[PDB]
């Protein structure tokens, strides 16, 4: 048909379309995970949501992930994880569902890209080190 | 070392008279001279940077001209307080030297 | 043909005027410094050439914030202090008359009354010196403050000599400061510095007078909000400080009376020897002389040729009719009149000595309810200040006549922390930026 | 408000050594480059040299190269000039001078100190 | 003329200068945005600060300039924000004047940057899929 | 399941003396006490 | 030689269980020399 361009569907828009479509909003989720009794909870809610952000961004820079939203890894894919070849995931699903799959996957996934990681790092040094 | 001259070595003038001192480098300064101003027992005092730019805070008859080697300090009305002895410098290349000086007093 | 892109630029010295909480810094007293950051032996200042930046004394949160600050101090170092609700009974007085002058006739009364004692089921008649402004008649009297609210008596330990208190930003904020001298508080100021903290400013607490202050470096600076609008206070720096001795001179007996468990009320006991006028001397000539300069510098506002009159305070409370001030732990209240008596017209070793009273129910700030008890000072009391300025106001001023009539004023303090802080304001900084540049990434 | 005050006058022996100081106000120490100079009794000035306040370099005359040292403090925004092995043609006006110094390029002296006097003699 | 090197202005020495001359003093500025009823204030300012430095630091990561403090771009400058071709911008103003200039135009400006950036992730990632 | 990594090689200067943990603890106690004894009563009817 | 018992100060009582216990800080952040260049 014809169009007339992209549309913004909100801060959580796309929770319910495919995973494909999904990743044409990552930026939109991004922005919004940072923003005498009643001064205590909200500051320790305050530290609370800075410290996952931060754990979030220590946990993609200790994987070469840094400063990027989409980032392909040299941790191969595991069939033990998940046998969906391509056509039934981008196309087909949400990441919610996807999530409700792997989240018994999760931290073994995330300790291979770390030690990945300064795999890389420590190669990287040898190479110049010529 | 640079040699600056100065002329003249010595001048008489009366308040309202332009004067014109010239100082003439040896070798070449592109702009790289600056016009000072002392008086007796004191510090001098920048006039001119960049061989033509007026130092701020410094009254508009002062002016200066020249490229390369000979440069001119003009004062277009003498004053009173303008009795003193000057000085030009060039920072082009070191040592960076000052000129014999140049004593205008009144007449 | 251009070919220009965006450039993110990250660490731009750029800010904007913001609001933020500074925090104190400092190198047993109510200006609590145990909760200050200690101050940099080598504070850095960083003179910003070219940087003409607009200030405004009368906007200034940082007034706001200090006012804030000063009076949080005061509340909190009043708390763990004796309440004096047993003090709120009736009171047989009469007149203290041993060895008294004319003008102390009735200033001072003998108060017998029954208190409670450490023990519950046990009264004790004790006695104690009020002072007439202290006490209203019901022979019987009771404490001024028993009809509004009962009284915190400060504890002795505690001292209310000011200390220097520095202000500074937090991360992302700076504080400029204004280095023009002649700067009348708003408007562009061309030289500008940096300052991670302000300098050191004493909260000292005043009426009509501003002591212990700074000084203007050139002349007698006027600053007012609105100078053409007379319900706008005039603020006056002096650039010469006047002297101004205030002495106490009784030789006060200061006992303590058990009134509970753990709970002490220092009672006036009986002074020794002479009973006479507490008072302050100011120098006559140097008075003169800075009313000159002040008169020379009000009339580059008001006129050359116009009349400059200085007289009385208009009335009101005690606190803002008189020059109230406190003269180690004592708190005075002195008759300006014959500082303002005066006229101008275009054109030795003697003293102006100011009749001062002494009261202990005190009510710092322009509070109704909340009230404190000076406990009395043991011995003759001596201080010596400088005045640094003054806070005027002016008299109508409508068109029909050429005199110009200037008058003490004060009450608020937050026109004495403006006083001191007027040449800073605080910005946040502004890092990013975006620019056109030839590059494509 | 750009001020530079010199430590006091100096009176030597020759073949002795004088540091004169200058302490920096008004201004950023580590901001300018800063010269110093040496004016006779009745003659011109002559330039010793300058240094840079923020990393330490200096540049001397030649002919003084090796006699006098030129170092700085940034904890108390002074500079300090060691003339050693005095001699009586050493006698003089010693003067410190900040530097405009636009684009990090000797550009003029706008602000000077008060002046130093050394006077060297038997 | 001589000179003998690079001098140092202070933490916002060069705020008078031009944008080309205080362009080379980003990270001095940089450094300084970091560092019982008084110990909830100063907290809430730490938080505050930290927040708005880590806001910063998300608002650089999600246009690729994670990391950097010179960071050209893709977008092209539309001359609907600004006509001054470059001989009056970076030799004749300063960031103040310039701030003055473009604080009208900031927000499209970071939302075109955003997604700019995505479309690179996404480019990258079909490209590396190759 | 408390975790404890047992440092090889490691050889670590110790001072029960000026040790600040000491200093830390007392203050908690200290103030655990006091806050316990807050919303309790005070007999200041008892001083007859 | 004679000893008494002592006390009053509970800071002694913490100390006999805390006797082997001592904090640090982490200093993640190092600097060595390598043959790279960057
Ligand atoms: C403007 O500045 C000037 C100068 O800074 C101020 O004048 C000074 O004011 C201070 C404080 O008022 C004063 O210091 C006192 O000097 C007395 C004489 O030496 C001391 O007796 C007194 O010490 C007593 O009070 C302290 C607390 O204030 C206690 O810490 C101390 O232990 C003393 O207290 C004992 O003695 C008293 C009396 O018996 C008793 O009640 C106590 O329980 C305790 O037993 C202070 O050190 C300076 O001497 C003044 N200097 C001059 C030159 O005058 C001036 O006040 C400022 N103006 C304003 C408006 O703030
Ligand atoms: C919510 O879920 C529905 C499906 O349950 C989504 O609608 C589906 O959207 C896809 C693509 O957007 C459609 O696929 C299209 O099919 C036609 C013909 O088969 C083909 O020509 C197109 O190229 C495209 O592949 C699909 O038909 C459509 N389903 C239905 C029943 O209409 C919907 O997009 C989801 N909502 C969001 C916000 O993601
Ligand atoms: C504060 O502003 C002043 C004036 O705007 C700045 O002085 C100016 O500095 C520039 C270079 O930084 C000078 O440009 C120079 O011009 C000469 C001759 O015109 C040329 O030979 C040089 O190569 C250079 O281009 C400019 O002349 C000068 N202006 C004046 C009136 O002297 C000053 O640098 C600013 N300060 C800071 C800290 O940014
Ligand atoms: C205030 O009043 C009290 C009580 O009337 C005075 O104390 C008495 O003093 C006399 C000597 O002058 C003693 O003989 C009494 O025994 C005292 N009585 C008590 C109850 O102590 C006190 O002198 C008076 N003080 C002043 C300044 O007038
Ligand atoms: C202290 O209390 C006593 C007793 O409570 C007061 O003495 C009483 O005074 C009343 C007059 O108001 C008399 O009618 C009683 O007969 C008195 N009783 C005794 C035992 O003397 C005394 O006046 C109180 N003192 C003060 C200073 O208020
Ligand atoms: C009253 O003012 C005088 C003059 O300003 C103060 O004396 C100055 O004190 C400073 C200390 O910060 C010295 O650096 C000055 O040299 C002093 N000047 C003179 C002329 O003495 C004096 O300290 C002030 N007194 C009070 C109590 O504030
Ligand atoms: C200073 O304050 C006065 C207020 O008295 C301002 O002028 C008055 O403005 C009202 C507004 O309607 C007029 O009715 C009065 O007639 C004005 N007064 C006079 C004397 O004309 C004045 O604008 C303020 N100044 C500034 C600079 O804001
Ligand atoms: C204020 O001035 C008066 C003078 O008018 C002072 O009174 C003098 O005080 C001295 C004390 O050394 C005595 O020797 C004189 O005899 C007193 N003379 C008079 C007329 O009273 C008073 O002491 C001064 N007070 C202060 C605090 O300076
Ligand atoms: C305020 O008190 C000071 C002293 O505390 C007085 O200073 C004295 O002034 C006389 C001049 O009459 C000098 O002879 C003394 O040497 C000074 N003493 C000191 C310690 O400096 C000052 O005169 C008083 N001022 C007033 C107005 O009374
Ligand atoms: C300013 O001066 C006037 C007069 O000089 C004072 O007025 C006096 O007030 C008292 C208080 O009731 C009266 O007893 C006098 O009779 C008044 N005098 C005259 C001449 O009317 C006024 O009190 C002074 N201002 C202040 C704040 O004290
Ligand atoms: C402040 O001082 C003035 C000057 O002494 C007081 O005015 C005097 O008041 C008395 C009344 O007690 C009169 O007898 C005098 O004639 C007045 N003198 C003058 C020059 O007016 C004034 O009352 C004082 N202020 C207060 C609030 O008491
Ligand atoms: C106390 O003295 C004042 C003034 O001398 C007088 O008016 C008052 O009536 C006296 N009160 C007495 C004696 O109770
Ligand atoms: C307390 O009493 C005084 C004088 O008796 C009176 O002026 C004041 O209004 C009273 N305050 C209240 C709250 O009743
Ligand atoms: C003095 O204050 C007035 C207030 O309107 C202001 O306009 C003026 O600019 C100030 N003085 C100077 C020199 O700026
Ligand atoms: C005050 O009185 C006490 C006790 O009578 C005495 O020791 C002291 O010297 C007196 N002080 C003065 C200043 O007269
Ligand atoms: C005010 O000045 C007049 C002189 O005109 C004088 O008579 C009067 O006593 C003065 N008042 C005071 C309180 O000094």
């Amino acid at each position: 048909a014809v169009g007339i361009g992209a549309v913004f569907l909100g801060f959580l828009g796309a929770a319910g379309s495919t995973m494909g479509a999904a990743s044409m909003t990552l930026t939109v989720q991004a922005r919004n995970l940072l923003s005498t009794v009643w001064g205590i909870k909200q500051l320790q809610a305050r530290v609370l949501a800075v410290e996952r952000y931060l754990r979030d961004q220590q946990l993609l820079g200790i994987w070469g992930c840094s400063g990027k939203l989409i980032c392909c890894t040299n941790v191969p894919w595991n069939s033990s994880w998940s046998n969906r070849n391509l056509s039934e995931i981008w196309d087909n699903m949400t990441w919610l569902q996807w999530d409700k799959e792997i989240s018994n996957y999760t931290q073994i996934i995330y300790g291979l890209l770390e030690e990945s990681q300064n795999q890389q790092e420590k190669n990287e040094q040898d190479l110049l080190a010529l | 070392d640079i040699q600056l001259t100065q002329s003249p070595s010595f001048l008489s003038a009366s308040v309202g008279d332009k004067v014109t001192i010239t100082c003439r480098a040896s070798q070449g300064v592109r702009n790289e001279l600056a016009w000072y101003q002392q008086k007796p027992g004191k510090a001098p005092n920048l006039l001119i940077y960049y061989a033509s730019t007026l130092q701020s805070g410094v009254p508009s008859r002062f002016s200066a001209t020249g490229s390369g080697t000979h440069f001119t300090l003009t004062v277009s009305s003498l004053q009173p307080e303008d009795f003193a002895t000057y000085f030009c410098q060039h920072m082009s290349s070191y040592p960076l030297t000052f000129g014999g000086g140049t004593k205008v007093e009144i007449k | 043909a251009e070919n220009l892109w965006v450039t993110v630029y990250y660490g731009v010295p750029v800010w904007k005027d913001a609001e933020t909480t500074l925090f104190c810094a400092s190198d047993h007293n109510v200006w609590a410094t145990h909760a200050c950051v200690p101050t940099d032996p080598n504070p850095q200042e960083i003179h910003l050439e070219n940087v003409t930046e607009e200030f405004n004394m009368w906007k200034n949160n940082m007034v706001e914030q200090m006012h804030t600050d000063i009076i949080s101090l005061w509340d909190q170092s009043l708390k763990p202090c004796v309440k004096l609700t047993p003090l709120c009974v009736t009171l047989q007085c009469t007149n203290v008359t041993n060895n008294i002058t004319d003008d102390m006739r009735g200033e001072l009364k003998n108060c017998s009354f029954n208190m409670t004692t450490e023990l519950r089921d046990k009264k004790q008649k004790v006695y104690s010196l009020f002072y007439r402004l202290d006490v209203v008649q019901i022979k019987e009297y009771r404490l001024i403050n028993c009809n509004t609210s009962a009284c915190t008596q400060a504890c002795p330990k505690v001292s209310f000599e000011p200390i220097p208190i520095h202000y500074c930003a937090p991360a992302g904020f700076a504080i400029l400061k204004c280095k023009d001298k002649k700067f009348n508080g708003t408007g562009p100021c061309p030289s500008v510095s940096t300052v991670q903290c302000t300098h050191g400013i004493k909260p000292v607490v005043s009426t009509q007078l501003l002591l212990n202050g700074s000084l203007a470096e050139e002349e007698v600076m006027i600053r007012s909000e609105n100078i053409t609008n007379n319900a706008k206070n005039i603020l006056v720096q002096f650039n010469t400080p006047v002297q101004i001795n205030c002495t106490r001179p009784n030789n006060n007996t200061r006992k303590s009376i058990r009134i509970g468990p753990g709970q002490a009320f220092y009672a006036t006991g009986d002074i020794i020897g002479d009973i006479r006028q507490a008072h302050c001397n100011v120098s006559k000539a140097t008075w003169n002389e800075t009313l000159g300069k002040v008169v020379k510098q009000l009339r580059k506002h008001f006129g050359n040729n116009t009349i400059i009159r200085f007289a009385n305070s208009s009335g009101g409370d005690l606190e803002v009719t008189t020059h109230s001030f406190n003269c180690g732990g004592e708190f005075f209240y002195c008759n300006t009149s014959g500082l303002f008596n005066s006229t101008w017209i275009s054109n030795s070793n003697d003293s102006i000595t100011l009749p001062c009273r002494i009261k202990q129910i005190i009510n710092m700030w322009q509070r109704i309810g909340q009230c404190m008890y000076a406990p009395p000072i043991q011995g003759v009391i001596r201080c010596v200040s400088n005045i640094t300025g003054l806070i005027l106001t002016r008299d109508g001023g409508s068109t029909n006549s050429t005199t110009e009539t200037f008058r003490p004023g004060g009450g608020d303090m937050r026109d004495n922390w403006r006083s001191e802080l007027y040449k800073y304001k605080v910005v946040k900084i502004e890092p990013l930026g975006v620019a056109p540049t030839r590059c494509k990434r | 408000q750009k001020v530079l005050v010199q430590s006091g006058a100096e009176v030597k022996k020759p073949g002795a050594s004088v540091k004169v100081s200058c302490r920096a106000f008004g201004y950023t120490f580590t901001g300018n480059a800063l010269h110093w100079v040496r004016q006779a009794p009745g003659q011109g000035l002559e330039w010793l040299g300058w240094i840079n306040p923020h990393s330490g370099d200096t540049f001397t005359s030649q002919k003084f190269q090796g006699r006098v040292y030129m170092t700085r403090d940034k904890s108390i925004n002074t500079a300090f000039l060691d003339v050693t092995r005095l001699t009586s043609d050493d006698t003089g006006i010693y003067y410190c001078a900040r530097d405009k110094y636009y684009g990090n390029e000797a550009v003029g002296m706008d602000v000077w100190g008060q002046g130093t006097s050394v006077t060297v003699s038997s």
